[PDB]
């Protein structure tokens, strides 16, 4: 009966309104068709649970009612937004009435629901970074959620410092791609691909180990000495005139920078590499059919490492 | 109407190689945050 009358003459309108007493639909629905949510709030102030009413008709008529693309929310449509952004819009709120806070919770809520796109994900990290550092929260929330905040970044930070090499190998989008793990980062870094890989590799791909997450069922020795593996096969051992000729370079690199002086920093170093192994690792090396080659080096630099 | 680039002042601000966010107050960069959001309105 309500659109029949749109058409006639308003003066009824009201009549007709009075007449339905208690008219929610009807009340609501001519304040969300104009701009009079100054309208809206008077008759949520002058009312008995009319805030619960409106949330649930606003809720029945989602993409029917209390939409802010509908209304020409820039101008007293935007005074109207302003009343109609309540805890379904903030958003929009956000825009219109500076509120930060909610913005960057709802940034923070749609980067944690971002898989399709990692740029997209990054680029919501950091709006709801720019947000929260623009809201008036007090130091500690702030900092709490600069922490929060800063723990998803070293986690996507992985992903963003994928190979460039490994990355045109696998012909992946350079920004509409997904995101990696620190496994994946460890083989990536350890790919015969990465034909540069270096000592700073092998440092980044035994450092990303402490992020795994289930040491014992994800097998973290047996990635340890693969890596190890790799980077004598990386090597590659060869001899010059007779004489073995040392080309374990990185490895030697690789054990000179795994030791930070902890002598003099309080941490017991002296005994402190007994990570990598020598049995299995001879194993692993009979398997790729280096060990004629390598052994002897082996040993050599396992007693001055032993020594050190 | 570079409503992008506009957009981008926020990360260009945000930016910790320039730090450009310790010179703003707060209502002024609120402010910024408007214009920024009025951009976006016509980005829609």
């Amino acid at each position: 009966l309500s659109p029949l009358l749109i058409l006639g003459q308003y003066a009824w309108a009201s009549n007709l309104a009075e007449k339905y007493c208690d008219f929610d639909i009807l009340v609501q629905i001519c304040e969300m068709t104009d701009n009079q949510s100054r309208l809206q709030r008077y008759m949520t102030l002058f009312a008995e649970q009319n805030f619960s009413d409106f949330l649930f008709r606003w809720y029945l008529e989602k993409g029917k009612r209390g939409k802010l693309l509908s209304q020409p929310a820039s101008q007293h449509g935007q005074l109207a937004a302003f009343l109609q952004a309540h805890d379904h819009l903030s958003w929009l709120h956000e825009l219109n009435s500076q509120e930060f806070e909610k913005a960057h919770r709802t940034l923070q809520t749609l980067a944690n629901m971002e898989t399709r796109y990692f740029c997209k994900k990054k680029t919501l990290l950091g709006l709801s970074k720019l947000a929260a550092l623009a809201s008036d929260f007090q130091e500690d929330v702030l900092q709490e959620k600069v922490e929060e905040i800063a723990e998803q970044e070293h986690f996507l930070l992985h992903q963003e410092t994928l190979p460039k090499k490994l990355l045109e190998e696998k012909q992946l989008d350079l920004n509409a791609m997904p995101v990696l793990a620190p496994f994946q980062l460890i083989q990536l870094y350890v790919c015969e691909e990465n034909k540069r890989a270096n000592e700073n590799d092998f440092m980044k791909a035994l450092d990303l180990l402490e992020y795994i997450g289930d040491d014992s069922e994800v097998d973290v020795e047996e990635l340890k000495l693969e890596i190890l593996c790799k980077a004598i096969k990386r090597d590659e051992w060869s001899a010059t005139d007779g004489k073995d000729d040392p080309i374990e370079a990185t490895k030697d690199s690789i054990f000179v920078k795994v030791l930070q002086n902890l002598l003099n920093k309080g941490i017991e170093l002296k005994g402190y590499l007994p990570k990598a192994e020598t049995l299995l690792q001879s194993e692993e090396l009979n398997s790729l059919k280096t060990n004629s080659y390598f052994e002897f080096s082996l040993k050599a630099n396992y007693e001055c490492y032993m020594k050190m | 109407k570079q409503y992008k680039d506009c957009l981008r002042l926020a990360d260009i601000v945000s930016s910790e190689n320039q730090k450009l966010y310790t010179v703003f107050s707060k209502t002024e960069m609120r402010n910024l945050l408007q214009k920024l959001r009025e951009s976006s309105l016509m980005l829609l």
